[PDB]
């Protein structure tokens, strides 16, 4: 009833690390919900699970407070996940990462990136074959 | 004809058949030719001064009855004396059957129109005079219908270019929605798909 | 009913082709050579 | 010394109350049109976002091109655009509003919306998914955020 | 092998780089030049050359299905190896 | 001669012209007509910009793609000026505010950034620069404006020798504030006025661009007639249908429009001078809710 | 070796799913 | 759903019918998002004998 | 068959006559309108906390476009140029000549974002796994250069990718 | 032979009278959509154009060509009657943001290879 | 007797209003006209197919059937039968997609606004099947020429049972908002009403025939994949307002509902695409190990298939009515000439009829009872 209510969000609460916690995940994700914790990200995020909520919340991921070099305490996109995360995130598959890695190969980034429109890193689009026509170059030797 | 042919139905084909005889002898003066195809699609091909009779015949006879125009249409074929086709499609609903009633006609030659006969073809006569230019005479508002207004040309000749030869942009200096000549940055690459060896022995024409 | 007109057929004003797209141009009427390679 | 503080907070206060209420108005056009639709059906509810749905173009505050922009239809989007008070921001969303997309060499198709309005955010995709015009969304706000108009005026 | 342009840029895989005089070198001021570090080249210039015992050796390009149309290499050229159409891998018949 | 360079295509937004071209102060009255003028026959544009970038977004449409590159720079600091026109062949000047500020004064404005600008743009290898002034400008002149516009017009033929002057009067257009100014108070008869059109201005610019022998020359861009000030307001105030900036602006406007028979002008580019009487109902339309002014020659 | 697998409904097919409108009489004269 | 009885008996008779019987959100009773492998088995033409194309 | 929805004629006894009028006069429909509406206050909302939680998506799905390779290393594409001639929108740009050691491989490999109509026409067309469509739909822009991708821009989408790329193409690959 | 069947006239009479009579109302819609539209141009310059592009079809001599033409004429004007355009498609008859593409063979041969 | 012009799906209309009564009201289109016809015959088929997704937005595998059926019908072929049930099945669900939302934006058209959203949900969970199976949630491209382009993962009809076991009471919770509704029956009683005469002469088809007491449905008098040997009732109107042709879409949606159950449970085994490497591509595998079906995917995919010359219409049930094509091939591998037949042309058309005498407000119900998405009618 009314009770057993209170006392769940009087968990909900204690769950969070007390009340800075809650209210940081308050003011950061707008859901104080707890669930068992899948695993942790080599950027920071971490990862959470929780059966009992219906398709679409039974899933969700803590930011990373500072990510490679910006201040992501409030500005966080749905770029930051790292592939193997955003694989198990968007329910592709049922195997985290942690259970069944990605194959490891010498050409992967080891350093996933955000979004970087409007940075000075953004992608600038450029031909990549080289000239066609070559011109004749002119004698240095007068004629005369 | 294992499951990976197309059944053919016969007593359709013959139904079509006698049909279209049976059409062709009411309307001697119209009807030039009639066509089954081999998938039971029958098709009549008449004079362009028939357009109201014939339909009128095919909407209100008894035993043919056609009550329903399904589609208007042209059909651009430079290489004829007279370029444009006009294909009509009409549904009997009482006898479940469809047929088609095709016409020829020029850049400068008028059309009769059938807003008279069907109601449906108003709109559709309009549309092929945006897209084709041909003229459809006593017809109760003529005009552009889906072409924007000025537009110059008919698109859909093929004598007229993929891309048109006007584009549209902002000007800041008279502050408005100006039309230049058209310039692309990607020129449309024209693909040469057709290939020799003929497939299709049974439409192999003579060698004149 | 028929006017029986005796002139060459000019639809050059009807298409709303550019003025510079039709007394420049220069069409080519030609059978395709047969590619080489087949 | 104090001057600058207090025109950076000023900004940051103005760029807040801007970005957490966003009013836009949609030109649904074409079929990206329908994802709009969907990025305001019970799933994503761009309500509560501060997102309103369907805002007038007198006090809409972002324009979404969702469709293709036809020769025909050009002189009315600008006309719509110019009406839209103080600061406008224009998202394009698909291919077709992007770059012409799918008719890009067509004879009645603006080659992109860009050739009439200015384009803030270009969503790309065909149509793009609710997450991805919701996405765009956001990175707009983060745009928005970006922004610093009382500090370059006091700087001017 | 990702070499330096003698104007300072990188230069591309294919060996694409602005001269001194080109002025579209200003799209790359306040901004960045993107070009991928891993060279094909170089990567697999250094697999190492399989030593087979067979006349014709037969490359799908690993995985099967996941891999490249299978093909048939011919090693009587005891000069040079053969080297496979799609993957770029080398064989060898075992000399001496 | 670079080929990169070479003009190609049919004169259109997606040809190339051959011009790399840097407008500082396009964000302004003249430099977004500038820029316009520029994008829409295939040049290539840097638009330094010391702005909010939302201010500068009307500039973008006015290019195809990839043709307007935005950059940031300040007038204080060489490095951005060097930055900024390190690749443009062109070089164009607008940058000029009309009062006075606590960071940039008129000495600051007129005379030190078009000296830097200047003299980057020749340290650079910069071949055409095109610089602009007013025409009233005069080294005696009672008004602080024009006597620093007259010591920055000696400052660029000094750095840049090659350099080329234009001196356009009282510039009205759409968004030009002699047409506005006047038409917001809701004085005269002895002083004279030679309004010029801004997309003459425009044009004469973009033809000095191209004009090759224009190279040291010094322009004086005026309108075709003459008008007092007085019967100039009446004109102005009875298309709007209406009944009839601290301390510079006045005396300004106040001093008598000069005349340089000696210097060439529009006609000396192929431009015939638009008359007042054509466009001012196309500026005035906006201040609503025909017996055009007397000139003297 | 394998055997053919893809989808199938399971054996004896799939349960009833209603279709039929169901409004109710909340009932009051 | 997590809902208290109360709640329930209250939109069961507010809206006149059912709802715990039958929910719009999904839950556990969908298929996993991880699937064992197929066969996909062949088309009638994939004879070795008897199948030559100008019959079929 | 065919049945009629509109084909009820209402009873004209005293009891209905009566039980019309007090529907008609205490409004007995908008309260059991107002009624349902209420009831579906009281339930879940069906709302997930974007960008927290993610929509569900399966291994076909089309996003941004990536160039694989090899696990030598070895970039996967040969030039052969189905994908360019398949594609609807006209959006691939493929240019090519011989390699230092002679194998056959792109100068220029352009997919115009703007262009492309993610039919997947391109990655079904390949016949080496080349160029997929990947699994990323957040790359939205700022401004439209962006959207005009290079070959270095694929490769790098490649290499960020590889990883959930190749677990898809892994779990899906029996069914093309 | 050569016998063809009509639209509107049957000898060329009829096609002038027809062309005569677009003319007319032509000329006078002028001012009446000049004044609607908010033209910058003036009356004289909009009549000036209605005689240009009437002079453009000038050496047609086909009667069916006059009065398709006079027919489409017709369409626009009624197009121009019930303002079912803008200031945009008005202002397009005139090119006035287009540059003036030169005549001289000089000048062609310098801009480009455009003949 | 004032002249209006509503300006800028998106639609242009200028109306004669004399009073609040309508006297003409005339629709300018032509602001979604791209020129899809004209694109087409740039194409080949299979690059030909995605333009019909664009075609009608809301209803998209079924234009994706009536392009299949039109070149199976040129090329002497037909699918497997799994092919076949597929389409038919997908095709339920797509009708069920469409009259969700016909009904919807009706309502809040309106005002309702309601069941828009409590039904939209019922939409992104249809865009989930849509998705699973081709990867797209809505320009799907899955049905092709041939048959369907892949089969269906393992776990889909699972999936699909189990959502459509519950769309009953979605269903009944909208009639319980609409149907009974006295400011609803007032909005759409005795609106807009179409004799079946002016009905059939108009060219009208889909509902707004069956609203007026013509008892027509293309799937069961010229059936064309596996309708034949599915059971399902057609409604029919009696008055011809827009209430009839609500109810109408109503049971329409049931009776989806009902072939979407009987698809479900009597699905065959079998291969998905025609048995003919030279029309539908061979399997990876096969490509990647077969000599014949690496030529035969090289030339299917840069080239195409011929079709043999013919003209051809084809048409279909779509969910506004009868969508057709005409297709004319000249023996090439690009399709010489393609005109589409939409409903919505036809409806559009007789929105001039059915609007006299009504009030200003009536005229975007009838808008609404059309159906009319401007993309089939511009094409
Ligand atoms: C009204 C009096 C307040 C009590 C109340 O609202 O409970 C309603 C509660 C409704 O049950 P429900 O929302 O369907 O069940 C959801 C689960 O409890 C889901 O449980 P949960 O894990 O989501 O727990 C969330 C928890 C913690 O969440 C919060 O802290 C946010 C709510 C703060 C509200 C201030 O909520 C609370 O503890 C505060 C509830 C309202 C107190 C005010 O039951 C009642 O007491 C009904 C009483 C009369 C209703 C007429
Ligand atoms: C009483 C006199 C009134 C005068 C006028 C005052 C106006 C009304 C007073 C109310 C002020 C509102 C202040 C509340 C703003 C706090 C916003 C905070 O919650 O947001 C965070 C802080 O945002 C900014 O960093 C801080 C901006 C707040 C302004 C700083 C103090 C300025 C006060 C100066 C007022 C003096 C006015 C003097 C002239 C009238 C970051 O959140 P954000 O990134 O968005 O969104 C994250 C999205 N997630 C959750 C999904 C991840
Ligand atoms: C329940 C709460 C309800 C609160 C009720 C409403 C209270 C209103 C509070 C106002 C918040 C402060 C507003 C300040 C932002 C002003 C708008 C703005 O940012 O414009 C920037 C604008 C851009 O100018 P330029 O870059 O030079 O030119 C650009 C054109 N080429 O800069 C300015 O104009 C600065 C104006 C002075 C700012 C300093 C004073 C601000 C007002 C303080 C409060 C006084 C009123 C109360
Ligand atoms: N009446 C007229 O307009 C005629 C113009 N004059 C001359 O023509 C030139 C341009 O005229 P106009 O465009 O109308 O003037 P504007 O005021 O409209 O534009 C000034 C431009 O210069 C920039 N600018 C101004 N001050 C500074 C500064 N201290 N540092 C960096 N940038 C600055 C502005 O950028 P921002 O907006 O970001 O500050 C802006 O882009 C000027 O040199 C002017 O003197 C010649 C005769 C008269
Ligand atoms: S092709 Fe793409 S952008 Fe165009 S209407 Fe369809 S989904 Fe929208
Ligand atoms: S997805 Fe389709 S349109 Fe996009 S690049 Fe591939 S083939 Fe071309
Ligand atoms: S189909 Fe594949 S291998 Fe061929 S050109 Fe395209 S990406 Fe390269
Ligand atoms: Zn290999």
């Amino acid at each position: 009833e009314l009770v057993q209510v209170l006392r769940r969000g009087l968990q909900q609460v204690s769950g969070h690390g007390g009340l800075r916690g809650y209210l940081r995940v308050l003011f950061r994700a707008n859901d104080v919900r707890v669930g068992t914790l899948v695993g942790e990200d080599k950027y920071g995020n971490k990862y959470y699970e929780d059966n009992k909520q219906f398709f679409g919340r039974h899933r969700w991921v803590i930011y990373t407070t500072e990510m490679n070099g910006r201040d992501t305490f409030w500005d966080v996109d749905g770029s930051m996940v790292p592939p193997e995360w955003h694989r198990w995130l968007h329910c592709m598959t049922d195997d985290p990462p942690t259970t069944k890695p990605p194959t490891a190969r010498k050409y992967i980034w080891t350093n996933h990136k955000f979004n970087v429109s409007g940075t000075p890193q953004q992608y600038v689009p450029y031909s990549t074959t080289r000239k066609k026509i070559q011109e004749w170059v002119p004698p240095s030797t007068p004629y005369k | 004809t294992r499951p990976t042919i197309r059944p053919r139905n016969d007593v359709v084909h013959k139904q079509l058949s006698a049909f279209g005889q049976y059409v062709a002898e009411i309307l001697p003066k119209y009807v030039q030719q009639v066509q089954v195809s081999c998938f039971n699609e029958l098709e009549i091909f008449i004079h362009p001064d028939g357009v109201i009779p014939v339909l009128t015949f095919l909407r209100d006879h008894t035993n043919a009855q056609f009550k329903s125009l399904a589609d208007l249409t042209a059909v651009d074929v430079p290489t004829r004396q007279n370029r444009f086709e006009i294909v009509y499609n009409l549904l009997s609903l009482r006898f479940n059957s469809r047929i088609r009633v095709k016409t020829y006609t020029d850049e400068l030659t008028p059309i009769e129109s059938s807003v008279t006969v069907y109601k449906a073809a108003n709109w559709y006569e309009r549309e092929i005079w945006d897209m084709f230019g041909v003229f459809f005479a006593n017809h109760p508002d003529l005009r552009r219908i889906l072409t924007d207004y000025g537009f110059e040309g008919h698109p859909f000749r093929k004598d007229f270019p993929l891309s048109g030869y006007v584009e549209l942009r902002y000007d800041d200096e008279v502050k408005r929605v100006v039309a230049e000549p058209v310039e692309l940055a990607q020129e449309f690459r024209k693909f040469d798909l057709n290939s020799p060896w003929e497939a299709f022995p049974a439409y192999r024409q003579p060698p004149e | 009913q028929l006017i029986a007109v005796d002139e060459k057929l000019d639809i050059t004003t009807l298409t709303g082709v550019p003025e510079e797209h039709i007394k420049t141009r220069k069409v080519r009427i030609f059978v395709p050579a047969r590619n080489n390679m087949q | 010394s104090r001057g600058e503080y207090v025109v950076a907070k000023l900004d940051d206060l103005v760029n807040w109350a801007r970005r957490s209420s966003l009013w836009p108005m949609t030109f649904g056009l074409a079929c990206c049109a329908v994802e709009m639709m969907h990025m305001a059906a019970p799933r994503y509810d761009m309500d509560r976002f501060g997102v309103v749905f369907r805002a007038s173009p007198r006090q809409s505050d972002v324009m979404i091109v969702a469709g293709t922009l036809t020769n025909k239809m050009a002189p009315a989007l600008r006309k719509v655009y110019d009406q839209m008070p103080e600061p406008r921001y224009v998202v394009s969303m698909g291919s077709c509003a992007n770059g012409g997309g799918y008719y890009h060499y067509s004879y009645s198709v603006v080659r992109g919306c860009d050739r009439i309005v200015p384009v803030d955010i270009y969503v790309p995709g065909c149509p793009p998914t609710a997450e991805a015009l919701l996405y765009g969304i956001l990175q707009l706000q983060r745009k928005i955020k970006r922004e610093k108009r009382l500090r370059i005026w006091y700087r001017r | 092998g990702v070499r330096t342009s003698p104007t300072g840029e990188k230069v591309t895989h294919t060996g694409q780089a602005y001269d001194d005089g080109d002025y579209r070198r200003v799209r790359f001021s306040d901004r960045q030049k993107e070009v991928n570090e891993n060279f094909a080249i170089d990567l697999i210039a250094e697999q190492p050359v399989s030593e087979v015992g067979s006349r014709v050796i037969s490359c799908d390009g690993g995985g099967g299905a996941l891999g490249h149309p299978r093909v048939y290499i011919n090693l009587d050229k005891e000069t040079k190896t053969g080297t496979c159409g799609y993957c770029g891998l080398q064989f060898r018949q075992p000399h001496h | 001669l670079h080929h990169a360079l070479i003009p190609h295509g049919k004169g259109g937004r997606s040809s190339v012209s051959g011009i790399v071209a840097t407008v500082f102060g396009a964000t302004g009255f003249l430099g977004r007509y500038v820029v316009n003028h520029l994008g829409r026959m295939g040049s290539q544009v840097i638009v330094p910009y010391r702005c909010e970038p939302y201010d500068t977004m009307h500039l973008r449409p006015m290019g195809d793609l990839g043709q307007i590159i935005f950059m940031e720079w300040n007038g204080k600091d060489k490095d951005s000026i060097r930055k900024v026109v390190e690749h443009s062949n062109v070089v164009i000047n607008l940058v000029g505010r009309e009062w006075e500020t606590k960071n940039f004064d008129f000495e600051d404005v007129f005379v030190k950034i078009p000296h830097a600008i200047a003299q980057v743009s020749k340290e650079a290898g910069v071949e055409k620069l095109i610089h602009i002034s007013h025409l009233n400008a005069d080294i005696k002149s009672p008004s602080r404006y024009l006597r620093s516009k007259a010591v920055g017009e000696k400052e660029v033929r000094a750095a840049f020798p090659e350099a080329t002057i234009i001196k356009p009067s009282d510039i009205f257009g759409r968004e030009d504030r002699f047409l506005n100014y006047f038409a917001s108070m809701r004085l005269g008869k002895e002083t004279v006025k030679q309004p010029v059109y801004i997309v003459d201005v425009s044009k004469g610019i973009i033809n000095a661009i191209k004009d090759p022998d224009a190279k040291g020359k010094t322009f004086a861009f005026v309108g075709p007639n003459r008008y007092l000030l007085f019967d100039l307001v009446q004109y102005i105030f009875a298309v709007a249908y209406r009944p009839f900036t601290t301390r510079d602006k006045v005396e300004r406007v106040h001093m008598s429009d000069m005349t340089l028979p000696h210097l060439p002008g529009l006609e000396d580019l192929g431009i015939q001078a638009t008359p007042l009487e054509l466009k001012a109902i196309e500026v005035l339309r906006r201040h609503r809710t025909v017996k055009p002014a007397k000139t003297v020659n | 070796a394998s055997k053919v697998k893809q989808d199938m409904p399971p054996p004896g097919g799939y349960g009833p799913i209603d279709y039929k409108r169901n409004l109710p009489r909340r009932g009051l004269s | 759903a997590s809902a208290t009885r109360v709640i329930q008996l209250l939109r069961n008779w507010a809206s006149g019918r059912d709802l715990q019987a039958k929910l719009q959100l999904r839950y556990q009773e969908i298929s996993k998002r991880t699937q064992p492998p197929p066969k996909l088995p062949v088309g009638p033409s994939h004879k070795l004998s008897n199948n030559y194309y100008c019959t079929r | 068959t065919y049945k009629f929805v509109n084909m009820r004629e209402p009873s004209m006894d005293m009891k209905s006559v009566t039980d019309r009028a007090a529907q008609t006069l205490l409004w007995t429909e908008l309260v059991r309108g107002l009624g349902m509406t209420l009831s579906y206050l009281f339930r879940e909302p069906a709302t997930i906390n974007y960008p927290f939680e993610k929509g569900p998506l399966s291994p076909r799905f089309r996003g941004e476009h990536a160039l694989r390779r090899y696990p030598s290393g070895e970039e996967r594409c040969i030039a052969c140029k189905l994908c360019e001639a398949v594609c609807p929108a006209q959006a691939i740009t493929i240019e090519a000549e011989p390699r230092a050691d002679g194998s056959r491989r792109t100068t220029r490999y352009d997919i115009d974002m703007t262009k492309c109509i993610y039919c997947g026409f391109c990655q079904e067309a390949c016949p080496v796994d080349a160029i997929v469509e990947g699994p990323n739909f957040e790359f939205s822009t700022e401004t439209h250069e962006e959207l005009l991708y290079n070959k270095e821009k694929l490769l790098n989408n490649g290499d960020k990718w590889e990883a959930e790329i190749a677990a898809n193409i892994q779990a899906d690959y029996l069914y093309r | 032979g050569t016998s063809v069947k009509p639209i509107f006239s049957r000898d060329m009479n009829e096609a002038k009278r027809r062309v005569r009579e677009l003319y007319r109302a032509w000329y006078r819609e002028v001012p009446n959509t000049v004044h609607l539209f908010q033209l910058d141009i003036s009356v004289k310059q909009g009549r000036d154009k209605v005689r240009e592009m009437f002079m453009k079809n000038a050496h047609v001599t086909d009667p069916r060509v006059v009065d398709l033409l006079v027919i489409k004429g017709k369409m626009e004007l009624e197009e121009t009657i019930n303002v079912w355009k803008q200031r945009t498609h008005i202002m397009r008859f005139f090119h006035e943001t287009e540059a003036p593409r030169p005549t001289d063979f000089l000048s062609k041969f310098y801009v480009g290879h455009d003949p | 007797n004032l002249t209006l012009n509503f300006g800028p799906g998106v639609l242009r209309l200028v109306m004669e209003l004399s009073g609040e009564m309508v006297r003409k009201c005339d629709p300018h289109i032509g602001l979604l006209h791209r020129g899809t016809e004209k694109l087409i015959e740039y194409k080949t088929y299979l690059q030909a197919l995605p333009y019909f997704d664009r075609l009608d937005y809301v209803s998209m595998m079924c234009n994706e059937q009536a392009y299949s059926l039109a070149v199976e019908k040129l090329l002497n072929i037909q699918p497997p039968p799994r092919a076949q049930w597929i389409r038919v099945l997908f095709g339920e669900i797509t009708r069920l997609l469409n009259h969700i939302m016909a009904v919807t934006t009706h309502a809040l058209d309106i005002g309702a606004m309601t069941p828009f959203f409590w039904m939209f949900e019922e939409r992104e969970k249809m865009f989930e099947f849509y998705e699973r199976v081709s990867g797209a949630r809505m320009h799907a491209a899955y049905i092709r020429p041939g048959g369907v382009h892949q089969d269906l993962p393992l776990g889909l009809l699972d999936d699909i049972y189990e959502f459509s076991k519950n769309f009953s009471f979605r269903i009944d919770e909208l009639e319980e908002m609409l149907t009974n509704n006295r400011i609803w029956r007032n909005r759409t009683v005795d609106i807009g009403v179409v004799t079946a005469e002016d009905a059939l002469n108009y060219g009208f088809s889909g509902v707004m025939l069956r609203g007026s007491g013509i008892q027509w449905d293309l799937r069961k008098t010229q059936p064309y994949d596996v309708y034949d040997q599915v059971e399902f009732d057609v409604p029919i109107g009696s008055r011809g307002d827009c209430y009839d042709r609500y109810l109408c879409r109503v049971e329409e949606m049931r009776q989806s509902l009902r072939i979407i159950s009987q698809c479900l449970n009597k699905m065959p085994p079998g291969e998905i695409k025609v048995d003919d490497a030279k029309v539908s591509p061979p399997k990876r595998a096969e490509m990647k190990t077969s000599m014949e079906s690496l030529i035969h995917h090289f030339k299917l995919y840069t080239e195409g298939y011929q079709v043999p010359p013919g003209a051809t219409y084809t048409a279909i049930e779509a969910p506004k009515g009868e969508f057709g094509v005409y297709l004319v091939s000249d023996g090439s591998s690009r399709p010489y000439r393609c005109k589409i037949k939409a409903p919505g042309f036809a409806h559009l058309a007789g929105l001039d009829k059915m609007s006299k005498g009504h009030m200003l407000a009536d005229v975007v119900a009838i808008i609404g009872t059309q159906d009319i998405v401007f993309g089939e009618v511009d094409r």
